[PDB]
């Protein structure tokens, strides 16, 4: 009667489980979140969906009728710690190549940056420490988000000039696009330091001296690899058209600015209407209130333009997109030298960039020539806001959390400032594009969600989690 | 037996089988102080909950030891991981007992003596005897023919007042009841199938939903032989149970075979003996979930459609592409047809047991048990796009929101493998000394149990309705599982006796167990129980008014090991857990492991409970007035659980001791007989307990609470350092200082509070039985009540009928707008908060969403009150006079009529469940509540016995 | 608490 | 030189006893084996269960017979790839297999 | 026949 049984037999040896056993769970890990359950609720955010008439399943984000008990991020927040973090903590543990340790220390500062950009504030100093502490301290979002990016730093500075030997999912090994992922997440968080005026002077002068260097990737940075089976597809086809029916209509602001500049990626995840054969879009937190105006017979889903599922159904889950890449070249361009040749071609590649990876090549002269021309922008502020809100259009489909964050931080697209039901009695008056608070809105304070709820999970076993605060209460870096 | 020191119940044979049910435990539903007795749901095959002095394992493991010869006996269940979509139970490991084997039964209850069994029986025991062979007249021959009917029981209360629609309008596809008041007009309904459409009255039909089902049918047929001489005996049992419930078609079927074989030989000093036994049952359960499923998609009815005038696939509005609705659901018929949930388990179990007697006092016992079981799980579901999506309405009309996306078709199987042996080696020693009496037992214990299962599935079929794992273009999934424990223990039992009238016992144990830390295996736990026997020094009067007078008083330890494989750290498969879908390796091409979420430890020290408990038992006038009163107080210690931790820490889950679980409770049995002619008697008994569940402390370094069974972002039940086990907490309206419920000022609807409350606890209050026993000469007639209150209780049921427009709840205000009463609004900018009367009414268009969320309760609504008085059993029995039996060759012959779960009456704030259903098994989450479990049941049959 | 459950269709 | 000596143990154990109506048998066996090759590749282990009985009354007999077997086995594969036997013969006449 | 066979090396 041996006793000496109790190792495990369904898993492997612990010494077994080298780093290249570990390193590519921890993309995948944050693409199941930020491509999944993060990019849906960012899309509500950002206004580019709407709940469908006939169901249900989001009412309460498109109404912000959400609470810290509704979990909203509860999935995410154990994926992108639990999951992520630990295992790049474990592979940083088990491998001392200079390359693979600059590859998650990436990957593991653009998963702070995440959860930062959704509530302020996380643990960071004393998070992944196990039993020697069980209740992390939260950390103020930049002793993080200056911590991560003097992690990226030092883990650059190690670099000996071998290669890297775990299987890489992104790149593929290719330590150059690394090198330009990295400064790109550089690029977007120096952004933010400036836009939210802390050490404003400094961060420019960064961004100055980043952009110099055009050291930034090619292509887009994603995590494309899943096929249309079972437990293999991107995770947000996956949640909301195999887990669940079709709950996403497309959003009144994207739909009408589509409209406005004629714009041909109208039909990239967006069908016209199942009645008339055009594009509505519905007003944010609109569902129930149309259904009064109108009537039930008269606001179903045939009268609104459904979100086109059977493009996801494979498609990549995205961390920093091409487009989005040179839509903040072309700002710095704008703003911060005073190049507009130069930000013009930033702009024009953006665009170009997007045209292509919707399947439009070639076409993008509908939108560079026409409204959204760079020879109309008067003003300085007129081509900024041609950057931001084509930026805007750019991350519909794509990166639906950065979307919403580079929304707060430029305050570009702007609330439109008419009511859902002003808007709805006269449309004349809505300037297409610009963001509508929900008609039915939970937020005592009024306004657009600026930040989620924090983890229940952390709320009921973590002494340390911030007080809940509504969502009307701006991310450390969102000041206007 | 009966100089014990604590409490325990002895149960007949003929009681247990008075009743007829297919299984031994159900029938004492309701009848003994300190075990709650549960079954799952009316689902024929289901599990059955034992529970004794409440819960004191929070990870799940709560059920008595059975104890049958005396070896252990197998009690694993067989139920859904998913509750929540696919929620099905096929059994219990007791479930396969004959109650027609079964010779008498004894309840242990008390957790201070267990060194006989070890820790499994700090839950209790229920020890089991089976009949043997005896020399009667004349050839030993009891053959049993039952037959029984099923009829649904209780189906929530309906409004009739508004048919199909939604915001108040009518509609012609509405999977609820929120249209018009009805008119007896004529209104089309349904999808259009070539240019026509459907056409009839809008009337209510107030027993659509009755309608549906049919009644259930069970037989069954058990043999015995029988047999002995003044050396041996032999018995020989077979039975067989074939069940069709009460749902429609095959679906909810259960077909039971048992075969035993026990016998014994005694031959000078040594006597050797054997029993073994056989068991096969096939399960088919109609799943219940929040998909399609057969009952939730038959609640999801608008009461004005006749949903028996569905079944005929025939009329083409009725198959699936042209079904009235398209929302979520499907006709019921269609997939109680073409859905596949299947069980089958073949087991075989038994004992060796050798005694030999030796030197006046001595006796060598060795015993060996064997128990092993393969089971076999088979579930299809057809591949709905495929067959209907294109050029339906359903269909491609419905785009993306069609029921049939992306239901492409799966099929899976399971082949799941137990088998558990136990040895005892054992000496005892009896000797009288002058009056005293000394027995002495000191033994050995060995037990090593094993389970391994593998699980293949196969998704998108290629031919849509065939299930076999060929039948897929994609990649198939593939699982397999393995764990292994063993323990050996020593033991001693000293019992001694003075005069027949002080009893004493001291049992002492150490075990070993294979699933604690290496340098820390072995635990010791003692006990004492002492009992009284005063009625034997009474006066001699005095004590013609006590026919038995005895008090006993008892404490004691069980000590307790951990679940397998909780000491070390593991490397998982990498998967992502996504709401409603996985993304799992291997990607794409690569594998990928990942450092599982629950930290391990080998910091953990054993479980152990301490118990005290002290009795009393009288009875009076020749036994015709009888009471047993105890008093318990019991704490499970430092328990192993993976209990909840922040997931920044880097795991969601970390395994340590908890601290003290406690159960405080009263039992209290009286008995007594009014009248005793010869011909004729009358008995009444009255059983009553009251148990305390406190969680005394969780590791406060990790909160005080872990989550036990929750819906993400809705109601969720914990177990809390201060609270019983089993606290629920639900969302509530927002409240201003003064108690009025804040109103949203523009719709008039409820407004959510920042946090969730606590709404209630699972544990009843007390519970109690109340029965009567009548005989006259050879008629006999039982009639027994279960009386439960307190508590609450989760229910879909309540949730989908609010929803749905169809709860007579939702026709309150005749639908017409309304202010919520005594609301107010919040006006708050910036940090001044004040509150005003509220204006705003609810719309007639959003009366749906008030109901939808539950009024003014919003979730905790739907927490229900799990109180209940029941009809349990009554049963009319008739032994035929021996005297018309002489020119036939029966020995004797009885029929009987008896009915089960007969009425149950709640609460009124309870119109929709019989409280005793569950989704989420036999044990503790089972207590979360019902997910559209099938409606219970209420049976009635008779039995024909006849001796040879 | 973990399990995920989903709205109607209405 | 490669080969060993299998080694092989068993135990067998019966029980008996009959009356003028009845009879009883019960037996145990078991067997474990360990064959030549080297190492435990070579391996059957056997355990059977046995109890069989009758009682006659009257005109009527009835008897029963139920038994368990168990057993585990070990094989070394044979045949043409990296199989034990087929690596033994492949090799020169002066190699020293046991070094 | 079926079933293969291969040549040793040499
Ligand atoms: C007078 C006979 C006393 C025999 C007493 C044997 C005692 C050892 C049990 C033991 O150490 O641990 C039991 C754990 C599981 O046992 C097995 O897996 C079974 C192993 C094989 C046991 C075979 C027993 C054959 C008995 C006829
Ligand atoms: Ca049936
Ligand atoms: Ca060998
Ligand atoms: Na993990």
């Amino acid at each position: 009667c041996d006793l000496n049984i109790n190792d495990d037999p369904n898993y492997p040896m612990n010494d077994q489980v080298t780093a290249d056993l570990i390193f590519p769970s921890i993309s995948a890990s944050i693409a199941s979140a930020v491509g999944g359950e993060i990019y849906n609720y960012a899309g509500f955010f950002a206004q580019y969906y709407e709940q469908k008439p006939e169901s249900n399943q989001y009412n309460t984000l498109c109404e912000y009728t959400f609470t810290e008990s509704s979990q909203q991020m509860d999935y995410s927040y154990r994926i992108l710690f639990a999951g992520a973090l630990e295992d790049a903590k474990q592979v940083l543990e088990k491998t001392t190549n200079p390359a693979d340790r600059f590859a998650t220390t990436i990957l593991r500062a653009y998963a702070f940056q995440i959860m930062v950009d959704n509530t302020s504030d996380s643990p960071y100093s004393e998070a992944l420490q196990g039993n020697a502490n069980a209740t992390p301290k939260w950390d103020t979002g930049e002793t993080v988000y200056k911590g991560i990016l003097g992690e990226i730093d030092a883990a650059e500075a190690a670099l000996d000039g071998s290669g890297m030997d775990v299987p890489d999912l992104i790149f593929n090994k290719n330590i150059a696009q690394w090198k330009g992922f990295a400064n790109a997440l550089r690029l977007r968080m120096y952004l933010r330091f400036i836009d939210a005026n802390i050490d404003a002077a400094s961060y420019t002068e960064k961004v100055k001296t980043l952009v110099q260097n055009n050291e930034f990737f090619t292509g887009d940075v994603k995590l494309d690899c899943f096929l249309d089976e079972t437990d293999k597809r991107n995770p947000w086809y996956n949640t909301n058209a195999v887990g669940l029916t079709g709950n996403h209509c497309a959003a009144y602001p994207l739909v009408s600015y589509l409209s406005s500049t004629g714009d041909p990626r109208i039909a990239y995840g967006i069908s016209k209407t199942d009645a008339d054969g055009k594009y509505v879009g519905q007003l944010p937190g609109g569902k129930t209130h149309m259904q009064s105006i109108l009537g039930t017979d008269n606001w179903k889903n045939k009268n609104v333009s459904a979100i086109d599922y059977s493009i996801g159904a494979t498609k990549p889950v995205y961390f920093f997109t091409q487009a989005e890449l040179q839509f903040l070249i072309a700002e710095v361009y704008a703003r911060f030298h005073n190049d507009d040749a130069n930000a013009k071609s930033a702009y024009e590649a953006g665009v170009t960039a997007d045209f292509a990876v919707r399947g439009f090549a070639g076409q993008e002269n509908t939108i560079l020539e026409g409204a959204c021309a760079w020879s109309a922008a008067s003003t300085q502020a007129d081509k900024l806001n041609l950057i931001y809100m084509q930026k805007w259009v750019s991350l519909f489909y794509m990166d639906h959390m950065e979307a919403w964050s580079e929304i707060r931080r430029t305050d570009c697209p702007k609330l439109s400032s008419y009511s859902a039901a002003q808007i709805q009695a006269s449309e004349s008056v809505y300037t297409p594009g610009e963001l509508v608070a929900p008609w039915t809105n939970g937020l005592e304070a009024g306004g657009l969600m600026k930040r989620m709820t924090y983890p229940l999970s952390a709320r009921q076993q973590n002494v340390n989690t911030p007080a809940g605060v509504p969502g009307s209460t701006p991310v450390w870096w969102d000041i206007k | 037996e009966k100089a014990l020191g604590y409490a325990a119940t002895s149960v007949g044979g003929e009681k247990i089988a008075e009743s007829r049910t297919s299984d031994v435990m159900s029938s004492l539903a309701g009848k003994i102080a300190g075990v709650q007795i549960s079954s799952t749901s009316s689902d024929p095959g289901a599990s059955n909950s034992v529970i004794i002095r409440g819960v004191s394992s929070l990870s799940g493991t709560n059920q008595p030891l059975y104890v049958v010869d005396g070896v252990p006996l197998n009690n694993s269940t067989v139920y859904s991981t998913d509750g929540l979509n696919s929620g099905y139970d096929f059994g219990n490991g007791a479930n396969a007992i004959n109650p027609d084997d079964v010779a008498n039964m004894t309840i242990l209850k008390g957790a201070a003596a267990t060194a006989l069994y070890g820790s499994r029986a700090a839950n209790g025991v229920v020890m089991i005897t089976t009949k043997s062979g005896r020399k009667e007249k004349g050839v030993g021959i009891e053959y049993n023919g039952g037959v029984q009917w099923s009829t649904v029981l209780r189906l929530p209360e309906f409004q009739n007042e508004f048919g199909m629609g939604w915001n108040g309008n009518h509609t012609e596809l509405e999977n609820g009841s929120w249209g018009p008041r009805f008119d007896g007009s004529m209104q089309l309904w349904g999808n259009v199938y070539n240019n026509s459409q459907k056409l009839k009255p809008y009337v209510a039909m107030p027993d659509n939903i009755k309608d549906f089902f049919d009644a259930g049918f069970r037989y069954s047929n058990s043999l015995s032989f029988n047999g002995a001489t003044d050396k041996s005996d032999y018995y020989v049992s077979f039975s067989q149970i074939s069940d069709d419930g009460m749902i429609p078609t095959d679906a909810d079927s259960y077909d039971k075979y048992t075969f035993s074989a026990r016998g014994s030989h005694k031959a000078g000093a040594l006597t050797f003996s054997s029993s073994l036994n056989y068991a096969y049952q096939k399960n088919n359960f109609a799943t219940t979930g929040q998909g399609l499923s057969m009952l939730n998609s038959l609640y999801q009815t608008p009461r004005d459609i006749s949903i028996i005038g569905l079944e005929d696939q025939n009329d083409p509005f009725n198959t699936p592409g042209y079904y009235y609705t398209p929302y979520g659901v499907m006709n019921p018929y269609y997939i109680l047809n073409n859905y596949l949930n299947e069980y089958e388990s073949e087991r075989f179990y038994g004992k060796f047991q050798l005694d030999y007697e030796f030197l006046k006092y001595f006796k060598f016992t060795y015993r060996m048990g064997l128990d092993t079981t393969t089971g076999q799980s088979d579930k299809g579901k057809p591949n709905l796009y495929a067959l209907y999506y294109e050029g339906t309405p359903n269909g491609e009309g419905q785009g993306s929101s069609s029921p049939f996306s992306g239901e492409t078709g799966q099929y899976s199987e399971q082949i799941t493998r137990r088998r558990e042996i136990n040895q005892d080696i054992m000496v005892n020693f009896n000797m009288p000394v002058n009056d005293f009496n000394i027995n002495a037992l000191v033994g050995f214990n060995g037990n090593e149990r094993k389970v391994s299962y593998q699980y293949s599935e196969v998704n998108d079929l290629t031919i849509p309705t065939w299930f076999n794992l060929k039948n897929s273009g994609k990649t198939p999934i593939v699982e397999q599982h393995m764990e292994l424990r063993r323990l050996m223990g020593v033991f001693g039992q000293f019992e001694g006796s003075w005069k027949n009238m002080l009893y004493l016992t001291v049992t002492a144990r150490n075990d070993w167990s294979s699933t604690l830390p290496k340098e820390n295996r072995s635990f010791f736990y003692p006990g004492i129980t002492g009992s009284f026997i005063f009625s034997e020094l009474l006066n001699d009067n005095l004590q013609d008014v006590i026919t038995f007078g005895k008090i006993r008083a008892s404490w004691g330890k069980t000590g307790n090991d951990a679940d397998v494989y909780m000491v070390n750290p593991v490397y998982a498969q990498s998967s992502n857990r996504i709401p409603f879908g996985s993304l799992t390796f291997p990607l794409g091409g690569v594998n990928a492991y990942s450092a599982g979420n629950v930290l391990g430890s080998n910091t953990l020290s054993p479980e152990m409970t301490t118990e005290s408990e002290v009795g009393l038992n009288m009875a009076f006038f020749k036994n015709r007035l009888s009471f047993d009163v105890s008093y318990y107080n019991r704490n499970t210690d430092k328990q192993i659980f993976s209990l909840a931790m922040d997931p920044a820490s880097g795991y969601t889950a970390q395994n340590m001791n908890l601290g003290k679980i406690r159960n405080r409770g009263i039992e209290l049995l009286i008995s007594g007989t009014p009248i005793r002619t010869k011909d004729f008697s009358w008995e009444l008994t009255w059983n009553f307990t009251k148990n305390w569940s406190k969680v005394i402390s969780l590791p406060e370094e990790l909160g005080g609470i872990t989550t036990i069974y929750g819906l993400n972002g809705g109601t969720s039940m914990y177990a809390i350092t201060g609270m019983p086990v089993g606290v629920f907490k639900a969302q509530v309206a927002e409240r201003d200082p003064q108690g009025r419920i804040v109103v949203n000022s523009s719709t008039g609807l409820p407004v959510e509070a920042s946090e969730f409350g606590i709404c209630g606890d699972m544990n009843n209050k007390y519970q109690m039985g109340v029965s009567t026993n009548l005989k006259y000469k050879g008629i006999s007639l039982g009639i027994d009540f279960d009386i439960r209150q307190g508590g609450v209780m989760y229910s879909r049921t309540k949730d989908i009928n609010y929803f749905t427009g169809n709860a007579i709840q939702t026709a309150y205000n005749d639908r017409n707008p309304l202010i919520v009463p005594n609301s107010v609004n919040k006006i708050v900018n910036g940090e001044n908060v004040t509150y005003v009367e509220n204006t705003t009414p609810i719309t007639s268009s959003n009366i749906y969403k008030y109901w939808g969320d539950g009024g003014s309760d919003m979730g905790s609504c739907f927490l229900v009150d799990k109180s209940y008085v029941k009809l349990r059993s009554v049963v009319l029995g008739w032994d035929l006079p021996k005297r018309w039996l002489a020119k036939t060759p029966f020995q004797a012959v009885k029929v009987s009529a008896y009915g089960n779960n007969l009425f149950v009456w709640t609460p009124s704030s309870n119109t929709f469940i019989d409280p005793e259903m569950t989704s989420f098994g036999n044990d503790l989450e089972g207590n979360y509540g019902e997910y559209t479990a099938n409606p219970s049941s209420r049976r009635f049959g008779f039995n024909l016995m006849v001796k040879f | 608490g973990g399990g995920g459950g989903g709205g109607g269709g209405g």
